[PDB]
C-alpha cells in the first residue's frame, strides 16, 4: 500500500463556509461534457437572498 | 367606482413578473419531511385580539 503514515489532525467544524481557490493542471475535456456535467450535477433552481446592491 | 357600496380606488395596479417554476425534487421531499426550523410545512395562525394560535 505506496501511502504514507501519519495520524489525523482532529479540527473543529466550522461554522460557515471556506473560501476555495482552484488549481489547473495538463488535462483538458472537451466543454460540452463539461456544461452537461455541470447541469446534471447542479442544484440550480432555487430562490437567493438578494443583497443590497448599494 | 361603487359596484354595491364597495368603494374602488381611482388607480389602477398589478403584478408584472411571474416566477419560473420550480419542479419537485426528492431531496426537497426530504428537506420538507426534515421539519426544519426554519422549513416546517406547516404556518401557525394567530387569533388577532390575543394572539393564540
Amino acid at each position: 500500500l505506496g501511502m504514507r503514515i501519519s495520524a489525523l489532525q482532529s479540527l473543529s467544524d466550522t461554522p460557515a463556509p471556506v473560501q476555495w481557490l482552484p488549481q489547473y493542471t495538463i488535462d483538458q475535456v472537451a466543454v460540452d461534457e463539461g456544461d452537461a456535467m455541470v447541469s446534471q450535477l447542479t442544484q440550480l433552481p432555487l430562490r437567493p437572498d438578494y443583497g443590497s446592491i448599494w | 367606482a361603487n359596484v354595491w357600496g364597495v368603494r374602488l380606488a381611482d388607480s389602477l395596479s398589478s403584478p408584472t413578473i411571474e416566477t419560473r417554476t420550480r419542479h419537485y425534487t426528492l431531496h426537497d421531499f426530504y428537506s420538507d419531511l426534515d421539519a426544519s426550523v426554519g422549513k416546517e410545512p406547516w404556518r401557525p395562525l394567530r387569533n388577532q385580539r390575543t394572539n393564540e394560535i
